[PDB]
């Protein structure tokens, strides 16, 4: 099973990348968050 | 701004290359 | 066949973890979108 | 064995699923930013 | 835009149907 | 608005631990 043991580690690498793609989204979501917070402050 | 899109895309990029792998590998399971 | 088997529900558990992390940030997304169209008109 | 095959099976699937959600939740979140710059330039 | 809307909303159910599968094929394994 | 961004903290750790443990799992085998 070197073949299955390859599979899981790209999978377990591949859950990596998507929790630092989604990491990285929320970093940028709560600047637009704030954007926001500070458009709606003014009127 | 623009480069936490380039930060975000980067990591789709390598999300995409692994995903073609994967599947190529379980099909040869 | 201890070994392949926590990993794999691992595997599992953390396909639900990101996926109720994006359903999370989807509600924030959408409500940003609401204040966006709110403002727009004001 | 069998069983093992489903789930390994469905479980790229999810990883696919999940990539896809993230690449269209990016094109809408880019959609809010643009939005913004643009409300920020008319009001600030 | 809508169809933004649209379209994760469907991935995200996708992606929920398929986790439920997949914990069932995983207790199935189990037992 | 609060709510979101706080489920999301915790959610976000959760799948930083369960990322470690897979991985050590995943050396393990």
């Amino acid at each position: 099973t070197v073949q299955a043991r390859q599979l899981l580690s790209g999978i377990v690498q591949q859950q990596n990348n998507l929790l630092r793609a989604i990491e990285a989204q929320q970093h940028l979501l709560q600047l637009t968050v704030w954007g926001i917070k500070q458009l709606q402050a003014r009127i | 701004w623009q480069e936490w899109e380039q930060k975000i895309t980067a990591l789709l990029e390598q999300a995409q290359i692994q995903q073609e792998k994967n599947e190529y590998e379980l099909q040869k399971l």
